[PDB]
RNA sequence: GGUGUAGUGGUAGGAGAGCGUUCUAAGGGCGUUGAAGGUCGAUCGUGAGGACGGCUGGAGCGCUUAGAAGUGAGAAUGCCG
RNA sequence: UAUCCGGGAGUCAGACUGCGAGUGAUAAGAUCCGUAGUCGAAAGGGAAACAGCCCAGACCACCAGCUAAGGUCCCAAAAUA
RNA sequence: UAGUGAACCAGUACCGUGAGGGAAAGGUGAAAAGCACCCCGGAAGGGGAGUGAAAUAGAUCCUGAAACCGUGUGCCUACAACAAGUCAAAGCUCGUUAAUGAGUGAUGGCGUGCCUUUUGUAGAAUGAACCGGCGAGUUACGAUUGCAUGCGAGGUUAAGUC
């Protein structure tokens, strides 16, 4: 099967609508004040639950 | 003696694509898809400056015709009468008076139903 | 010159009547109330503006069908299943539902466009005489001379 | 007050003050122009000419002359291979009313 | 006579008729040789006689 | 004099892809979009920090800009050359391939 | 030039008259105080089409008359990019 | 308007409708003629949509008027005559 | 994209066992004065600072079109059936080659692309993915007719010589 017409601009920019990235879970970091993933270890002090690892 | 492309091609097809300007998508930006439809848009309006002057008479005559009951009077009868009554007034002006000068549209209303009458 | 009258979205005040079915046959009350919630009735008539006036109809289950329409004329519906078409009869629909009955009458005679649309919705029609609609004082429209 | 006037083929609302464009007239600019065949006249009261108001007249000056936008009409048929164009500027006069009688 | 004013006896030159150039030339498309046959070919045509 | 701009031309990325990082930071404080950038794990977000670290140091160094109050006023990716590839199929046949490049701008300012 | 009368759908196709492109000759001009070209504009003519301004551009180009043509593209499963 | 003389063609696949015949089965949107129209090469109004049917031939502009076929309860202009 | 296939390291690259086939590809600036130095970056690439009349002339360099991609937004859009327009049109926004202006457009009417080929095509027949460029009645020698000019019961030279 291949494409009976060519798609429009219009009709790509729709289909693209939910073709997005995402960034959650950041907020500072309790040692340092850094944004970090929360449950994920601050990569710049390198603490987790405000304990060097 | 060469006469290489030059500038008329694009000058033509600019001009095309202004006439097109509004149109959606491939449209108004493409020359070819562009020229196809203007030449639509000059078939439909040629036939709609003729069109035109229908809708607007039947627009006039439906107002005129809701005026007339408000009166007392079907449309028909009303013609019907003024040009008995030998008044002039087109449908235009007679649409005007009935939105705007009610009493106006009144009087000739009544000279309308006097000839009927006669 | 261009001085035609086109009226304006909110500038017409549109009325509100009450119209009695009672023994009024089915299309002819439907016809005349077209023509109203299109606003044909009123000389500011504008085609692509809603100019007509709210119709309240009561005594839907009262209304009139001449001949055999109340046992033969059939209302079908598909439900757009293989073998989905669904039948019911005028007289069925009076008796149980007549504000079905009215109101598929006149949304066959308006028109079949977003306008038609919400000119029908302006449309309120009551099986029996009594009406929710009194705070909008509601005035009678005789339709004996219209139909 | 007002008045309704027969022009051009056509019937005009004119009130005193007010510019009206009418088929062009064969009157210099800024002259003065008589419309005879009033057909109507409205205000506080109403006159209705059967055809016309006996013995009123519309006066205005002739403020200017010009053409209008231009006008396109393009035929063609499809897969004939056959069109043709033509432009069109109908001339207009633009009338100041000054007086209804 | 001014070599900047010249000017042709009337109807001593014509201008040559160029085909295939536009419909509203009317001899656009076909080139004023009708629809396909023999004449419509290039070289197309019986001999004379 | 406000506002500072940087600029990654020629940058061997899909324009498409880098755009979906690029939006993510218009119109976001400086330090907002350095943490997404930092934290998301797409190849462009890399390439967009480094475009924008270096837009902030013009912001600082070249004209004396307050870092603080910066924000990425804004940003964008434009198609860059494509070099044209190409890459065998089956039955003898080659199918083109296009090596997008993007150009990654951003413009940071004062407020 | 005026009036009057009549007429003015159109494929194949015949006739007529024009628009625009490059170049030649002559004449008369325009150009680092910005040509051609590009872009934008609500401009003009009955049509092809013609100007005029803003910006870009950086060195050639109009106009009048006549002349000669590699003289006009939207389609050829056209060729090249 | 016809002739005649000359330059230049294109056309040699037609279609349907009404009427008169053949072939067919007194079938076909069949086929083959005669005859008139229309389409072809004709836009517009009506026939729901609908080349060939009915009305009627678009040089243009108008937010003027009168009619043809066909229509006037609503969609949808006009008689709940 | 012309002109030699070749304006440039072209009969080269490349293709083929071989004969053979056979490309693409010109332009900074007057002058390299071809961006010292500083900053981000591993670099690339940028931002300053400079050269320059001009750097949006920075070497992918004169001009820089269209397709195509993207950013910003004045208007509109989540009950709507759309050959995408045209006619009518409120609202909102804006102010021109100053014109009975411009953009957008709720809503209403009408409305089945272009071409080719056909009796007949919106056609579910053919062609076109889009954009740009190139791409088709010409010339020579004769024949014949019209128009024009010169001469006119005459008209006219061909080769050839200067
Ligand atoms: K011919
Ligand atoms: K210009
Ligand atoms: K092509
Ligand atoms: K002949
Ligand atoms: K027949
Ligand atoms: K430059
Ligand atoms: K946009
Ligand atoms: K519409
Ligand atoms: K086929
Ligand atoms: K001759
Ligand atoms: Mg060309
Ligand atoms: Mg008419
Ligand atoms: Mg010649
Ligand atoms: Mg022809
Ligand atoms: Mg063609
Ligand atoms: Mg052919
Ligand atoms: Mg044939
Ligand atoms: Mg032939
Ligand atoms: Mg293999
Ligand atoms: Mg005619
Ligand atoms: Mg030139
Ligand atoms: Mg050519
Ligand atoms: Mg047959
Ligand atoms: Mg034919
Ligand atoms: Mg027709
Ligand atoms: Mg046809
Ligand atoms: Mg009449
Ligand atoms: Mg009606
Ligand atoms: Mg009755
Ligand atoms: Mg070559
Ligand atoms: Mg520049
Ligand atoms: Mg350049
Ligand atoms: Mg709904
Ligand atoms: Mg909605
Ligand atoms: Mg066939
Ligand atoms: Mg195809
Ligand atoms: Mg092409
Ligand atoms: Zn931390």
């Amino acid at each position: 099967a291949v494409p009976a017409r060519r798609t429009s601009k219009a009709k790509k920019a729709k289909r693209r609508t939910h073709y997005k990235l995402t960034i959650k879970g950041l907020n500072a970091c309790s040692n340092c004040g850094e944004m970090k993933k929360s449950h994920h270890v601050c990569p710049a002090c390198g603490h987790y639950d405000g304990k060097d690892v | 003696a060469r006469v290489k492309g030059g500038t008329v091609t694009r000058k033509r097809r600019k001009k095309v694509l202004k006439l097109a300007k509004g149109y959606y998508g491939s449209k108004h930006t493409l020359f070819k898809s562009a020229k196809e439809q203007v030449m639509n848009s000059y078939y439909y309006a040629f036939r709609d400056r003729r069109q035109k002057k229908r809708d607007f008479r039947k627009l006039w005559i439906a107002r005129i015709n809701a005026a007339a009951r408000m009166n007392g009077l079907s449309y028909s009868k009303l013609m019907h009468g003024l040009k008995l009554a030998e008044i002039d007034i087109n449908r235009k002006m007679l649409a005007d008076l009935a939105v705007n000068d009610a009493a106006a549209f009144t009087a000739l209303a009544e000279q309308a139903k006097d000839a009927l009458s006669k | 010159m261009r001085t035609t009258y086109m009226a304006k979205a909110g500038e017409v005040e549109r009325k509100w009547y009450v119209v009695d079915a009672t023994d009024v046959p089915l299309g002819r009350l439907s016809a005349v109330v077209a023509s109203v919630l299109r606003g044909k009735n009123k000389p500011t008539f504008t085609p692509h503006v809603d100019t007509g006036d709210f119709v309240i109809v009561i005594n839907a289950d009262k209304v009139k069908l001449t001949g055999k329409k109340a046992t033969d004329k059939i209302y079908y519906r598909h439900s757009m299943y293989p073998g989905g078409l669904k039948s019911v009869t005028a007289g069925e629909l009076r008796d149980k539902n007549s504000r079905r009955l009215i109101e598929t009458s006149v949304k066959g005679m308006l028109p079949k466009n977003t306008l038609g649309r919400k000119q029908f919705t302006k449309l309120n029609v009551y099986g029996g005489a009594e009406h929710p609609h009194a705070a909008q004082q509601p005035e009678v429209l005789d339709i004996t001379n219209l139909i | 007050m007002y008045a309704i006037i027969k022009t051009g083929g056509k019937q005009v609302k004119v009130e005193v003050g007010q510019a009206i464009y009418v088929e062009k007239l064969n009157v210099e600019a800024g002259e003065k122009v008589v419309f005879d065949e009033v057909i109507l006249v409205g205000g506080e009261s109403t006159k209705v000419g059967a055809p016309t108001v006996a013995g009123a007249t519309v006066e205005g000056t002739v403020e200017k002359h010009g053409k209008q936008k231009k006008v396109v009409t393009f035929q063609y048929k499809p897969k004939k291979h056959s069109h043709r164009k033509q432009g069109h500027r109908q001339p207009y006069t633009k009338v100041m009313i000054e007086a209804i009688n | 006579m001014k070599l900047h004013e010249l000017k042709p006896a009337e109807g001593s030159r014509q201008v040559r008729n160029r085909v295939g150039r536009g419909t509203s030339s009317g001899n656009g498309k076909t080139a004023g040789r009708g629809q396909k046959g023999q004449k419509a070919r290039s070289g197309g045509g019986v001999r004379l006689g | 004099i406000t506002s500072a701009k940087a600029t990654a031309k020629t940058v061997r990325t899909s324009p498409r892809k880098a755009r979906l990082v690029i939006d993510l930071i218009r119109g976001k404080s400086v330090a907002d979009a350095i943490s997404i950038l930092k934290f998301t794990p797409n190849k462009s977000a890399g390439i967009i920090e480094k475009v924008l670290m270096s837009a902030v140091a013009n912001a600082e160094n070249n004209f004396d800009l307050d870092v603080e109050s910066l924000v990425v006023s804004e940003a964008f990716v434009n198609e860059g050359p494509t070099m044209k590839r190409f890459r065998p199929r089956a039955k003898g046949s080659a199918s083109p391939i296009n090596k997008r490049t993007s150009h990654i701008t951003v413009v940071v300012t004062e407020k």
